[PDB]
């Protein structure tokens, strides 16, 4: 995904529609005076790729990214980026049949942002999954060194140095999804446990009361048949026009008073069981029996579902660990060789922490000569810049991300190492689009494309120098 | 023949574990030849009783032509018997001869009610099966290779459903308080005619069609 056009509308120092074209796929270099808008170009690229923590875009809010906080006529802030797809090997999934991919993020005042791909709207998970497939994740980057953060890559905790190798291996998108999966499964597990204890306390007691009144309803239906036989015989015998004669000549000579008090003693049980049990309890108990059986089948399938998901993530963790070790060996070898080529008579390796495992975190260890540095706090800003640059280029040598953004990685390097970094990006590390902001001429004089940035009339312009 | 123990034999126990007859065509065709001239003549011979009651029980195991002509058999027999009892009761005849035919009428109605119960139950089972895994089966538009056979199954089971409900509408015109005397047995008969409709109404595209 080589960037071909970048369209910035209403961003931090950009008040108009600025369209930057003529991007060379090998090495682009942004220059200009101080306060011109170079890091705002890189902040626009970070913003179109998606940020959560707005301190890396240098804002305290989202309306702080619009021009003059949106209170100067430009009430919207939209960033458009266009990617070329003549190389289908680094193309994302599903977008192979489109030679150009446009992504735009818009934010207006008051509300929050909204994304669109190729003109058509999309939520943030779609564009985040689009950019997390060519390892262009901004929320945990292995390609973005912002301004003043080149001498601080070696100050990182071992989980972050592990996460860079994890993003190179391809398993960081599995790791954050696995942690989200465990959290979501815990929340749905306590919800299902509340539902199970509600089923145990509130349903089956009422179900056995329903079974009790079911068997009393069979008794009441026996008395129902008793009424519609005996009371029919009774009202036939006091009615006495030929059918009543035919139903008299089967039971000739039934005693009147005993039949009358038997009718009364049947009707008193009837006026009791009329307010005892409802006459439609059989369809009701069939309905709630089907509901309880389907409910318990659902709970069993949910439990087997959780067991299958848990055993599958436990099986995937082993392949994650094996590809992490296989990535880490090649990356630390190329780390040592690139640091030996940049700074002569030196070496650097990535080592698992003392006593713990490789998948717990990694630490940089630096050799200058034949002595091992016990702590890397005693190194200069230029040496730490070279170790950080050699680590990022080792991650390039494993699996090259398409866009490497470097905001002033040469602020602590001398005039020899700056020209050597420019030469090694122009010659050796082909295979990625480099967007470097520099002020030292030895870096952007070895460039294939140079964009000057200037401040005029209240806005910023980008001129192809 | 009796109703209640056969009804709790079908409902409470398992329904789809019924045995498979070896050659349904010859027995159902001679049943048709018995019933092309006399709709009530299953009663007099118990081999025809068990033959009908187990050629209905294997309804998800037949072929569709046999299914549609069995549905036409059930609908035709119910319509002819309901017309006969309507023409007998609506006339000015005495109570003696209609009372002599009323056990024949009531037991024929038990037979046909059990048959209509098991056909509507298996039909709502198959309709829930074909409508569960699908998206929209209200019309035959925007279909595929197997989806066209799916919606044709939908339309043919809905058409024999319409024929069976035509037979049910033809039944309930008669005063069933004359035929069924006491309200438990009348409640059982109307409940076995109305229960599979109330479980059929669960299906979302069954209530979407109009007839
Ligand atoms: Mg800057």
């Amino acid at each position: 995904m080589k960037v071909e056009e970048l369209i910035i509308d209403g961003f931090k120092s950009y008040a108009t529609r600025t369209v930057i074209t003529d991007w060379d796929p090998q090495f682009n270099a942004i220059t200009g005076l101080n306060g011109s808008g170079k890091s705002n170009i890189l902040d626009a690229i970070c913003f179109v790729l998606g940020i959560a923590s707005m301190s890396t875009v240098r804002a305290s809010s989202l309306q702080d990214l619009i021009y003059k906080r949106g209170q100067a006529g430009v009430t919207k802030a939209s960033v458009t980026i266009v990617f070329d797809n003549t190389d289908k090997s680094n193309s994302p999934i599903g977008f192979t049949n489109s030679p150009q991919i446009s992504v735009t993020r818009q934010v207006v005042l008051g509300g929050t942002s909204k994304y669109l791909i190729n003109g058509h709207r999309a939520p943030q998970q779609s564009v985040l999954q689009l950019f997390q497939s060519v390892q262009l994740n901004i929320n945990n980057p292995n390609f973005l060194i912002m301004q003043g953060k080149i001498t601080k890559v070696l100050n990182m905790k071992p989980s972050e140095i592990l996460s860079l190798i994890e993003e190179a291996a391809g398993t960081k998108m599995f790791e954050d999804r696995r942690e989200k999966a465990e959290r979501t499964m815990s929340k749905k597990e306590t919800k299902l446990q509340e539902n199970r204890t509600l089923l145990t306390e509130e349903i089956e007691p009422k179900l056995e009361k329903l079974r009790n009144e079911k068997r009393m309803f069979l008794e009441f239906q026996s008395t129902q048949t008793d009424l519609e036989k005996t009371e029919r015989i009774v009202v036939s015998y006091e009615y006495y026009f030929d059918l009543v004669r035919n139903i008299v000549k089967q039971n000739e000579g039934i005693d009147l008073d005993t039949y009358r008090e038997r009718s009364k003693q049947l009707n008193e049980k009837f006026q009791e069981l009329r307010k005892k049990v409802n006459p439609n309890i059989m369809n009701m108990i069939e309905n709630v029996e089907k509901k309880e059986a389907a409910l318990k089948t659902m709970i069993k399938t949910i439990e087997k579902d959780k067991m299958k998901i848990q055993e599958t993530i436990s099986k995937l963790n082993e392949y994650k660990r094996e590809t992490l070790v296989k990535t880490w060996e090649k990356v630390t070898l190329d780390f040592g060789n690139i640091f030996a080529d940049l700074l002569p008579n030196s070496f650097a390796k990535l080592v698992p922490c003392e006593g713990k495992d490789v998948t717990q975190g990694l630490e940089v260890k630096v050799k200058l000569g034949n002595i091992w540095k016990e702590s890397l706090i005693e190194l200069s800003g230029g040496q730490r810049s070279l170790i950080a640059l050699s680590l990022i280029m080792a991650l390039l040598q494993f699996r090259p991300a398409p866009m490497y953004i470097l905001d002033q990685v040469d602020a602590a390097l001398d005039l020899s190492h700056t020209q050597n970094i420019g030469h090694l990006i122009k010659t050796r590390f082909k295979g990625s689009q480099f967007i470097v902001v520099s002020l030292k001429e030895g870096m952007f004089a070895n460039a294939n494309r140079v964009f000057r940035t200037r401040f005029q009339d209240g806005t910023s312009v980008v001129s192809i120098m | 023949f009796s109703l209640s123990e056969y009804l709790t034999k079908f409902q409470t126990t398992d329904r789809e574990s019924y045995p498979r007859l070896q050659d349904p065509s010859r027995e159902l065709n001679v049943i048709i030849d018995q019933l092309a001239v006399s709709p009530e003549q299953i009663d007099a011979s118990p081999d025809s009783l068990e033959a009908l009651i187990d050629l209905c029980h294997d309804f998800p195991h037949l072929t569709p032509k046999l299914q549609t002509q069995l549905s036409y058999l059930i609908s035709s027999s119910l319509s002819n018997l309901s017309k006969d009892i309507k023409a007998n009761l609506s006339s000015n005849v005495n109570f003696t001869e209609i009372g002599g035919l009323i056990p024949q009428w009531k037991r024929h109605l038990e037979e046909y009610g059990y048959l209509i119960q098991v056909l509507l139950t298996f039909l709502q089972d198959e309709l829930h099966k074909v409508s569960s895994q699908s998206t929209n089966l209200n019309r035959s538009a925007k279909n595929s290779k197997n989806d066209s056979a799916n919606v044709e199954l939908f339309k043919r089971d809905c058409n024999q459903m319409e024929n069976l409900l035509e037979s049910i509408t033809k039944l309930l015109e008669i005063n069933l308080s004359k035929i069924f005397q006491t309200t438990p047995e009348k409640d059982l008969f109307i409940g076995l005619f109305t229960r599979p409709l109330f479980v059929l109404l669960e299906i979302e595209p069954v209530t979407k069609v109009s007839s």
